């Protein structure tokens, strides 16, 4: 394959000569040292390849060969419980043969290439084989991993090797026409993978916290977006989410940011816990964790590899979660990235097609029906981090075309400890006319015309915010003063939720529901009981009110007895006094 | 009446000003780099006339 | 050994030699003209006819005829050595103490290597910098990367010759006393002028602090590309000591903001394209390279810890400088010109200052249990007080109620006997002895953030001890 | 009709690619551009002359060489199959099908940038249209022959003000007994880097109301190449012309997120870094939005009507 | 050429009270209209056209609608000349070159209409020109440079803008013709910042 | 502006009497310089100097809208090479006016962006200062001469 | 060169109310003063030039009008030095390059009055250097580096002006001569936005 020599230096920039017949965007080997780069230009006998790492050392004739192939991750068995960083380099593995550092030109391959799966084929010879379809199952901690062919590959069945202990180097089946498929194969990460077709999102993403699936829900499938300030919860909500959610595989994927905020994460994600099955949380999540000052292609490069192994754990028929961690660090060293090769900017600096790098970026989530026949679906939570607040930055605009629901966080709740601080005056959700249908058959019939309601009762006080800051609560009258109360009470046990909690971090839908009925019901027979002249003070002493604020901790199995009773009490109390 | 007319009337027109003048400097920034991206350009094709 | 001869090209601060293909990309030459002087350069292009070098010093006196470049070294080296300790460098390594020069135990590459993620440890533990101010309310932590910012005309290099005179590590207060531990402060000078360079080598030597400290000092006139390589090898000083003999060492980098602009300066010299602002596109990388050096190693005893020092250009937060380095940091101490125009030094503004890792280094076993809640409780006493005072201007004294007053004077006192404690130096316990006598000026039952154990305990102190020494 | 090949490759950069001696490709054609493994690209010649030309290509260029590269002509001018029969059929953006169904049979072949109609020879558009919108029909009002577009937000819904525009509009010609019948819309649509989301919405409420059946979908998704979203407007406007002045069809057509059209633009005036405007955007905008809203209105002496409601979200 | 330049001492009436009224033109001077869109800069052009008190009106559609050159065509064929019984459409040029028509021949419509109203000045006739954009104008002018590589002055504008702008307004003006008679050309420009 | 500057020429004289230098009053020449002066400002001028009585004393250089552009590089100079040239040799009190710095400013620009020279703020090219330094600087009075040369320019702000 | 440079202990009196009390400037200092035309930055510095007690003044007219360096030469030799009776002209040294003159000559006033003053400095006097305008020395570096047609940094300054101006700076102080005495530099510098 094509080799050439380094003609001139000049920084990360690199000519090299002789290099007749290499293609665009290929990965060659730059210097003895065994330097990565890309070919960005071709110009006759020359082409123009960027170093990753720095240049400091080279010199004029040392050799350049090129792989042949563009940038590819590895897909196979073995990327569970492990931790990568942005162009799919082990950590691990690098550290057990370098050190505490990390030395330039080291090779180490992506998936292990000496242990022993448990094969089992589910094909024998004389098969038609088209790309997408199962070849056999490998078992991989509490899954069943199946051995997919590329979707590219097509054939007949030839041989098949027998059960037993087989390594991801050895084939396993070989094809008529000579083509011989592993465990594993490979594909450029800014290619995405072939579906039959892609369906409607009308289902929805259980998230755990009641306020998102209740008020701003988002749909299998679907895209939010999440923008907040420092301490405001942005951390802590994604990995509620990672742990509570209905997603079976979690990607995590973490853009160049600070050191002690990568460490913080790579130390207590092995603690945490799996509630399915009670074992560790690494055992159904890969991690890609980059540091500020690791390559900027690296950086630049390490969501496409996440969303592209997300990709390939849905063709296998899961529900994948995708979470990208501060998307404006990716959008840095893209602008990096796009200032090193003298692009004229536009806006804040940025190259012209931010905008079509990030929609190319999400429209990979979906539910789709798989090659195989199965189903899949990938969800993808995308942070953002504007510079003072502003949201009249591009990114933040171009996220905003494109999601289809945006929880935006806020400091000002933080502030009173209030968790979880979204802003319900501000953020939206798009996906709540197309789950009706889904939630009045499968939670109760009442429940779309029930959000409404409360919606309006927390609208309400919006509209007497101007009055309070001059007047004292106390001095209101008794029909404002319910609407306070009632939105008050709402605001401490519906609204407010503590995901350090055993029994609140995680909510059924069915519970919000009973919770928004008794509230209504709560207020309904107080207006009533107004209507008859009586003092607003004995209502505040009610002995329901505290009822209201228990409701939260009650268990999921225990819940209805429980419902049951308030609504008797609730009922009992309020036409009992005259 | 005084707080009613600094939220409605002082706040909106200062932001309205921030802006104008923020995308006027952005724009002449823009303005200014592109002449150093042609002069570049002009001296590389300088000195290949000859070698 | 061997010189090249054939120079076809000089203007400005660059030079063209012609068949050196065998100098490497990044090397240090020396060039030498006819009356031998001699001046120092570096390689910044390789091509197969000509050579690219940038020369340092102005280039007067050179000529086409009897100029020879001759190979100094491939790749920018330092040599370490633990005798560095009470030696002053001029930024390039060459002594100007007038001391002979130290052996080298090693000769390290002063670009550093990345570390590994997965080989950090969090940060746990604190560091005394003698400061109530910073002590108590952004409290710095082992490992931790808690820039300065200042304006123009404020203390910021006697604020940092006080926090390198003074800072010291406390293993009396951790577990079980701990065990006595080595520490040593790596300071870094860039863009210094004369008067700043007399204040400093005054001040590290006029009290003993030069025996525990290496410096490194680069002046206003020196060659620019020296500005470049100087906090670079002091970090490689720094990881060495840290990393191979277990010393705690703190880096304090003078001055970023002249850093930055001779950036600027040697990109435009390389003809690149600027980007925001005229600064280079790659300003985020190259800064991310210098801070992300520090932090705590799994398995080791060491730790470096940096206090970056920049002045912002016109007090404009939205500046580039100021704003890359918001993302790679964990918080910053602010300086206030109105609290240094009253006369209070250090003017260190509690309300806008941050230390985004002082959960993990305050608490039970590692310092008095009390900090947390106290140090909130000031922040949110001295945010009413900021605020009464204001109105006491429109609506009088007498129209508040008492506690306002109250509020009113716990701010007074608050400015005049914590932030002011001029050139003294504060333990820990007398820094909280001082919140707590401060905290009691106010009526029992106002101290909501505090729990009832450490009002029982420490409440009732007045205020007469520090009264004696303002 | 013999077909031609160049290979003399000289430069790749981008989008842009160079052929020495191609001298004999006419400024404005259609090339195909074919690499070592059988893939198949398109591309448009922007400059010509005689030490070379210049292509650029209809999406990325991942794969090409010097080598093995070969560039064969096409078409002289970009050209579009129009037929009866596309009435009910779904396209791809640069004019294939998608609904699986076989390939149409050309009637005739149109040039997808048009002709200016002559002033002389229009008219003026009178006819009113009865939306069922009161804050339209009543204040802001519709005549056949009208290009009115809805200044979007972000969040906004105009999709659905969009879907019940086409869903309810009437000629009503019993106010002025200029006719009878209920003569009904064809309609024509184009989205450009849409998402699933709203393209799903758009083809259940399309199928619900039954207006499929007569209405052709041009359908460029937002994870399509950039450059294909420059050439769907034009063709889907071809369209229109066609039907409504040769077969006396009264067409709606309806443009989404043409926003999504001008950064397309703005991409490539980037990267042929011609002259900027006021905020990076070319300053030849005007004239190219110019090409595709003024090809609506009507024409003196035939029957037909073009009425446009583009789609744009305001930054 | 001309023999002598005279002094404009004659309104230009208009028909509008608050052009006539408050800010005056006289016969043979200049005017500018600027106004962002839907302002009304095209309605007060053509109620210039159709009330004006001038003898032949000039009207050039430099680089905009189509619409409203047919408009013009359908509705002068009807209406009354104000100061003769014949139709309005009988004193009146039109030059339309409208947006999606070729780029570079914005530039030649100004100066073909500007000519003919220079002869029309010749033979002792008061002359009104309108030019419907100079925005258009400035667009061509910015296209052209830009192929030719020149260096722009500012928002990508040539730097001699200014020259031909006053090129093209100094030609109105109330002057002696060479044979002897009395004529003045006014101009009204409008512009689309 | 330019009913100012005719009020002054107008109306501008010494007082002898005040500052008891003795010398009887003589009015100053006028030298009158214009840049891409329209007809409407021109003929004003015109007629403003011939009702005072002015033309017997005054030089013009006119350049007009419609004349070309590059002529305005020349006009500054030759306007004051004569006023010095009277001033300084023939003992005349010379007031200088020219009517639009800016049409002068935008045929540098044009020249300057020709030649590809490095431009300042808002494009035009970096030598302005000293360009308009060579003009401005040639007034001024000379020590054992009686003449004087006092010049007023005027200039729209953009 | 020098023996030792010294710690500035000694204050420069100028004056001034204001910029003597409030805002000092030691005997080995530096200082500038910015400000938009017509601020006062020429009154300040001549002011500075008449009743300051440096032993020299050096005066440094780098591209400012001719006028302020006639009034200089006019007025200075009727007044008297405060401290030594003297009419003030002998004590004070005049480099002129005004605005017409030829612009490469700005750059070399700046050398040779600081050399100037440095000479007067080994021989045990203290020295004032005031510069009228070093902005007008950035100008004529821009100027040389258009022709020489290297690429500029922000505002077309070339990208070595801050190393000239760092240099320039630093040659003031108070030093320990090599003959063994004493002398001081003192330099204000103003500044042309
Ligand atoms: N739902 C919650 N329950 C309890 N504490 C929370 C919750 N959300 C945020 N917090 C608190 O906010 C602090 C900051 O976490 P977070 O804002 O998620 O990370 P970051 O500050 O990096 O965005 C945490 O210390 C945590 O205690
Ligand atoms: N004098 C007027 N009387 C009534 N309506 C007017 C008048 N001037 C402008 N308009 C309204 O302005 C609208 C369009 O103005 P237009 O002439 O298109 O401005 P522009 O051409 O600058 O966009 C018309 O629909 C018309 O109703
Ligand atoms: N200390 C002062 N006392 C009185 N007038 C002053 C003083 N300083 C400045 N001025 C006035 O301000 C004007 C500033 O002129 P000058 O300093 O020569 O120009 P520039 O500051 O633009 O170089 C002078 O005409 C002078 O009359
Ligand atoms: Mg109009
Ligand atoms: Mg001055």
């Amino acid at each position: 394959m094509i080799q050439g020599v380094i003609q001139k230096i000049a920084g990360p920039a690199v000519i090299a000569k002789g290099m007749l017949g290499a293609r665009m965007y290929d990965i060659c080997k730059v210097g003895e040292e065994g330097l990565v780069g890309e070919i960005i230009r071709l110009d006759g006998d020359t082409a123009f390849v960027q170093v990753y790492e720095d240049t400091s050392g080279l010199k004029v004739g040392e050799p350049v060969v090129s792989t042949g192939l563009p940038l590819a991750v590895e897909l196979g068995p073995g990327m569970l419980n492990g931790i990568y960083d942005g162009i799919q380099r082990p950590l691990e593995r690098i550290r057990e043969k370098t050190g505490i550092y990390i030395t330039r030109g080291v090779v180490v391959h992506a998936l292990d290439r000496e242990k022993k799966w448990a094969w089992t084929p589910m094909v024998k010879p004389g098969d038609e084989v088209r790309g997408g379809m199962v070849l056999g199952t490998v078992p991989e901690f509490g899954f069943t991993h199946k051995i997919l062919v590329p979707p590219d590959v097509r054939g007949r069945v030839k041989e098949v090797k027998p059960a037993g202990e087989y390594t991801v180097e050895e084939p396993v089946v070989v094809l008529e026409d000579g083509t011989e498929l592993k465990m594993y194969h490979t594909w450029p990460v800014r290619r995405a993978r072939p579906v039959q077709r892609k369906l409607d999102p009308n289902t929805p993403f259980l998230t755990g916290m009641r306020i998102l699936d209740v008020l701003f829900p988002v749909a299998m499938g679907g895209t939010a977006a999440i923008p907040g300030p420092f301490g405001s919860g942005k951390t802590v909500t994604q990995q509620s989410l990672a742990k509570w959610s209905n997603a079976d595989v979690v990607v995590y994927v973490g853009c160049g940011e600070r050191g002690n905020e990568m460490t913080d994460v790579l130390v207590e994600f092995p603690e945490l816990t799996d509630p399915k099955t009670g074992g560790p949380l690494m055992h159904r999540t890969v991690l890609i964790a980059n540091t500020s000052n690791m390559p900027v292609a690296a950086r630049e490069a390490s969501i496409y590899v996440g969303v592209t192994i997300a990709e390939y754990f849905r063709d296998q028929g899961f529900s994948v979660a995708l979470m990208a961690d501060s998307t404006s660090r990716w959008a840095e060293a893209l602008r990096e990235i796009s200032s090193r090769l003298e692009e004229m900017p536009a806006e804040e600096g940025y190259p012209p097609y931010l905008a079509a790098r990030l929609a190319a970026f999400y429209e990979r989530a979906g539910k789709v029906i798989t090659l195989g026949g199965e189903e899949g679906a990938v969800t993808i939570v995308g942070a953002v981090s504007p510079p003072g607040g502003d949201m009249s930055e591009p990114v933040t605009q171009s996220t905003l075309r494109i999601v289809g629901a945006f929880w935006r966080l806020d400091a000002s709740l933080a502030f009173r400890r209030h968790f979880p601080a979204i802003n319900w005056n501000g953020s939206y959700s798009l996906f709540t006319s197309a789950l009706d249908p889904w939630y009045r058959e499968n939670v109760a019939e009442d429940y779309p015309e029930l959000r409404d309601a409360i919606s309006e009762l927390l609208q309400r006080e919006a509209g007497l915010q101007e009055i309070v800051q001059l007047v004292g609560p106390d001095a209101l009258q008794d029909a404002e003063r319910l609407v306070i109360e009632v939105g008050r009470i709402i605001r401490e046990d519906f609204l407010q939720q503590n995901a350090y909690h055993e029994v609140d971090a995680y909510c059924s839908m069915k519970k919000a529901y009973g919770i928004m009925k008794m509230i209504l019901a709560f207020y309904k027979e107080a207006e009533a009981a107004i209507k008859r002249g009586v003092s607003i003070d004995e209502i505040l002493q009610l002995p329901v009110l505290e009822r209201i604020g228990r409701a939260r901790y009650v268990s999921e199995e225990e819940f209805p007895a429980y419902f049951e009773e308030a609504m008797k009490e609730i009922q009992g109390a309020f036409k009992a006094l005259a | 009446r005084r707080v009613n007319a600094l939220e409605q009337v002082v706040i909106p027109g200062i932001r309205a000003q921030i802006r104008f003048i923020q995308q006027v400097l952005e724009q002449r920034e823009r303005e200014d780099t592109f002449r150093l991206k042609r002069i570049k350009g002009k001296i590389e094709a300088r000195e290949a006339e000859e070698e | 050994k061997k010189e090249y001869t054939g120079i076809t090209y000089i203007s400005g601060p660059l030079l063209f030699v012609e068949n050196a293909k065998d100098l490497a990309y990044g090397a240090i030459v020396d060039i030498k003209d006819g009356t031998g002087r001699v001046r120092g350069g570096q390689v910044i292009e390789v091509s197969e006819e000509y050579a690219v070098i940038q020369v340092f010093e102005e280039t007067t006196g050179l000529d086409l005829a009897t100029t020879s470049v001759s190979l100094v070294e491939d790749v920018a080296r330092l040599g370490v050595s633990k005798e560095m300790l009470g030696r002053r460098f001029n930024g390039i390594g060459k002594p100007i103490d007038g001391l002979p020069p130290i052996t080298p135990e090693k000769r390290l590459p002063i670009t550093g290597l990345p570390l590994n993620p997965v080989a950090r440890r969090k940060p746990e533990q604190f560091i005394q910098t003698g400061i109530s101010t910073i002590d108590v309310m952004n409290t710095l932590v082992r490992g931790q990367k808690l820039p300065i910012f200042s304006g123009s005309g404020l203390p910021a290099n006697e604020i940092a010759a006080q926090i390198a005179r003074q800072a010291t590590v406390r293993p009396d207060l951790s577990g079980e006393g701990e065990k006595e531990e080595p520490f040593a402060v790596v300071f870094a000078a860039m863009g210094i002028t004369q008067r700043e360079l007399s204040y400093f080598i005054q001040e590290f030597e006029r009290t003993g602090a030069l025996s525990r400290s290496v410096l490194f000092l680069n002046k206003a006139d020196d060659p620019t590309i020296e500005r470049i390589l100087t906090p670079r090898m002091a970090l490689t000083v720094a990881e060495y000591l840290a990393f191979e003999h277990d010393y705690h060492v703190l880096v304090i980098l003078t001055d970023m903001t002249n850093y930055c602009e001779a950036l600027r300066e040697i990109g435009a010299a390389r003809e690149e394209i600027p980007g925001r602002r005229g600064y280079p596109g790659y300003m985020y990388t190259d800064l991310a390279t210098i801070y992300e050096r520090a932090g705590v190693v799994e398995g080791k005893k060491g730790s470096v810890t940096q206090i970056p020092i920049l002045s912002m250009p016109d007090d404009d937060r939205t500046h580039p400088i100021p704003d890359l380095t918001g993302y790679i940091t964990e918080g910053q101490i602010q300086l206030s010109r109105e609290l240094h125009r009253k006369g209070i030094y250090p003017p260190i503004d509690p309300l806008p200052s941050l230390s985004r890792l002082m959960n993990n280094g305050v608490g039970k076993g590692k310092t008095r249990e009390d900090h947390k809640q106290v140090s909130d409780q000031l922040y949110s006493a001295y945010a009413n007080g900021v605020d009464i005072r204001k109105l006491v201007a429109i609506i009088g004294e007498d129209a508040l109620t008492e506690n306002d007053r109250r509020y009113l004077q716990f701010a007074d006192a608050f400015e005049r006997f914590f932030i002011n404690q001029g050139q003294q130096n504060r333990s820990i316990e007398e820094s909280l002895q001082i919140a707590w006598a401060l905290l009691s000026m106010l009526p029992q039952g106002e101290l909501k953030r505090i729990s009832k154990d450490h009002i029982g305990k420490y409440y009732g102190q007045k205020l007469e001890e520090i009264w004696g020494a303002p | 009709l013999l077909k031609k090949e160049y290979t003399g490759i000289t430069y790749i950069s981008g989008p842009l690619l160079f052929v020495e001696n191609a001298k004999d490709l006419a400024y404005g054609a259609i090339v195909d551009i074919k690499d070592g493994t059988g893939r198949v690209r398109g591309g448009q010649v922007i400059e010509v002359s005689e030490e070379y030309a210049v292509i650029q290509v209809f999406e990325e260029t991942t794969g090409l060489d010097l080598a093995t590269t070969s560039v064969s002509l096409v078409e002289d001018v970009a050209r579009l199959g129009v037929s009866k029969e596309m009435l009910g059929r779904r396209f791809n953006g640069i004019g294939k099908p998608i609904d699986g169904l076989p390939p149409i049979t050309p009637e005739k072949r149109l040039p997808i940038t048009g002709l200016p109609l002559n002033p002389v020879a229009r008219r003026k558009p009178e006819q009113f249209i009865q939306t069922g919108i009161s804050t339209i029909d009543v204040m802001n009002t519709l005549v056949r022959g009208q290009k009115l577009p809805i200044f979007s937000g972000s969040g906004l819904p105009a999709n659905e003000i969009a879907a019940q525009i086409a869903r309810q509009a009437t000629v009503r010609p019993d106010l002025s007994g200029e006719g009878e019948k209920e003569e009904p819309f064809a309609v024509v649509f184009a989205a450009m880097g849409i998402t699933q989301r709203e393209l799903s919405y758009f083809i259940q409420e399309f199928e619900r109301t039954g207006a499929l059946s007569r209405s052709v979908l041009f359908l460029n998704k937002a994870d399509d190449p950039t450059i294909e979203r420059i050439l769907t407007p034009r063709m889907a406007l071809t369209v229109a012309e066609y039907l409504a002045f040769e077969h006396d069809y009264h067409v709606l057509v309806i443009l989404t997120d043409m926003t999504n059209y001008c950064e397309a633009l703005r991409e490539i005036g980037a990267a042929r870094e011609e002259i900027p405007g006021r905020r990076g955007y070319p300053g030849y905008m005007y004239t190219d939005l110019a090409t595709i809203y003024e090809r609506a209105g009507v024409v003196e002496g035939k029957k037909g009507s073009v009425t446009q409601i583009p789609i744009l979200s305001m930054p």
